[PDB]
């Protein structure tokens, strides 16, 4: 059934699984028309499909042209997400396909189940975890490739850079979720933390800075402080 | 008018005949039911006084033979049987009427209820859903499961209902996943109506058969089937106009006939609110929505 705290380690076993987050598929700016009505302008988005064990993010970029002439776009977006995930699985060799796909929003279950009826053996699951994957567009390099896109495109990123050479996937996932949670709670503060030291660079090909093990501890602690911080500032504690 | 005689009534039992029912006491001198309207299918059903577990009964059509009821003390139930010796049957029936040992099927002459509940039900088609071809009548009881329920265990004792499954390859065309799931007209009209049933009468007959078995026997899988066949129509944007008008009448008389105190277990809140208030057909079932709202506004 659903994925939660009790069965957290399942994400790092050796059954190939993917998380799908659809929260950045359909994105709009809302603006005033000349007549003073409100209208939306869609901007490019992406599907966030992540193998948590290996770090691979199959980022499918959703170009705004896919919404042209379509109605009910928030509902279409969940079905478009499902169609692209289905296409991805089908593109992959049988031995590389998800044994499970975990959707971060329950509204994706029926769209995905319906698009994956050809794959009765892939479990489509929800999760009770509040995962921060919506903050993926606060990763500069991911945001750039989405906004620059002029056509549908899929770009694979390792979201863990080279961390798995030094830490486990459990730990790399925990780092990733703390970074994203921080970025989601205060993007300016979070980014300041990540980049305050110009000597630690992001190697062109990676998403995050080349922190040493001890620098990550520091970074991770500061991200915690931030999330505690904004929590007070939010609730006054 | 036809007759279903009883050999005897050795055990105290509540006897149903269509939507009517009466108590018979252990060894009370009861020899059956007379004046049964020809032209309709009928069901004669039973609930023992000592074990209200297992309602059971027989669908039958008096035009298909001479049928009687005889308690079997080994199997412990009232069994329907066919009498092939037609003169023996006429002789038996006549004696029991003369001694007035039969109850009369008590139809009010204004009352089209039974017709309106069985307009599309046909005993020969009943034999297709309950398979036991050596008898012309069909046995159903509370516990019988459906073919679909058995996919999700004795196939001989199953209700072979048409498989309806909205998240199935049959229901969903490649490339129209969203369209076919949100508007089931393809599944209703092409897969089901054109493909399996052939016509809406057949669709209506299975839907009617499912309801009556749910109501008379509290057969759960039948209730699932009845609700599924409703929801398939209500969730289709493109339904022939005459089918919608007929559905409204079917459901109206079903809701009208349902026991007031059984509505909590026979009526699916989700399906009915969806069908009446959110579905493509939310405006098309005027009679049904009006009787539902005045009789079971709790459910909604
Ligand atoms: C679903 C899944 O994780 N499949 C395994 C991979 C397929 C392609 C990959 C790369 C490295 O491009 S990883
Ligand atoms: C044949 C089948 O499976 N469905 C169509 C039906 C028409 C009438 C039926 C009953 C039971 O009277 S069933």
């Amino acid at each position: 059934g659903a994925m939660n705290s009790s069965n957290y380690a399942e994400l790092f076993n050796n059954d190939i699984k993917l998380f799908v987050d659809d929260t950045n598929v359909y994105r709009v700016t809302v603006h005033k028309t000349f007549e003073g009505n409100v209208a939306t302008k869609a901007i490019n988005g992406c599907i966030f499909t992540l193998n948590p064990k290996t770090g691979h993010l199959f980022l499918k970029i959703i170009h705004t042209s896919v919404w042209a002439g379509q109605k009910r776009l928030s509902q279409l977006a969940k079905w478009k997400t499902a169609e692209e995930v289905s296409a991805l699985v089908r593109s992959l060799p049988k031995e590389e396909q998800p044994k499970q796909i975990i959707v971060t929003r329950k509204a994706m279950l029926d769209p995905l189940e319906v698009h994956m009826l050809d794959f009765p053996n892939i479990a489509i699951r929800p999760t009770e975890l509040r995962l921060p994957f919506s903050a993926a567009m606060s990763i500069d390099k991911l945001s750039d490739v989405v906004m620059k896109a002029t056509e549908p495109q899929m770009v694979l990123f390792n979201i863990y850079d080279d961390w798995l050479d030094r830490i486990s996937s459990y730990t790399a996932f925990s780092r990733l979720t703390l970074l994203l949670r921080a970025l989601k709670t205060n993007e300016e503060s979070a980014k300041m933390i990540l980049l305050s030291d110009p000597t630690i660079t992001i190697k062109s090909y990676h998403l995050w800075p080349s922190f040493t093990d001890e620098q990550w501890i520091t970074i991770e602690s500061q991200m915690r402080d931030l999330i505690l911080t904004e929590y007070g500032r939010k609730y006054n504690v | 008018m036809n007759t279903v005689p009883f050999t005897s009534a050795p055990i105290e039992v509540t006897i149903g005949i269509d939507q009517y029912s009466f108590n018979v006491k252990e060894n009370q001198p009861f020899h059956g039911i007379k004046d049964i309207p020809i032209g309709h299918v009928h069901v004669i059903h039973f609930q023992h006084a000592d074990n209200s577990s297992m309602r059971y009964g027989y669908w039958f059509d008096c035009r298909m033979g001479n049928f009687y009821i005889q308690y079997d003390p080994k199997d412990g139930l009232y069994k329907m049987m066919e009498e092939r010796d037609g003169a023996k049957f006429e002789n038996i029936v006549h004696n029991f009427k003369e001694r007035q040992m039969m109850v009369s099927y008590p139809k009010i002459d204004e009352d089209d209820t039974w017709y309106n509940l069985t307009e599309f039900v046909q005993m020969d088609k009943i034999r297709k859903i309950v398979r036991k071809d050596e008898n012309q009548f069909s046995y159903v009881d509370s516990s019988m499961t459906t073919v679909q329920e058995n996919e999700l265990s004795d196939p001989a004792h199953s209700l072979n209902y048409t498989v309806i499954n909205f998240k199935s390859r049959e229901a969903i065309r490649p490339g129209h996943e969203m369209e076919d799931f949100l508007d089931k007209s393809y599944y209703l009209n092409t897969v089901m109506l054109q493909g399996i049933f052939k016509n809406s009468s057949n669709y209506f007959g299975e839907l009617q058969f499912a309801f009556l078995n749910a109501m008379f026997f509290g057969n759960y899988g039948s209730s699932l089937q009845w609700h599924a066949m409703i929801e398939l129509i209500c969730s289709s944007a493109t339904v022939p106009k005459h089918m919608l008008d007929k559905l409204d009448e079917i459901l109206y008389y079903q809701i009208k006939t349902l026991p007031e105190q059984y509505s909590d277990i026979l009526l699916n809140e989700r399906v009915w609110n969806i069908c009446l208030y959110s579905s493509f057909q939310k405006n098309s079932l005027h009679n049904t929505e009006k009787i539902m709202e005045n009789k079971y506004p709790e459910l909604l």
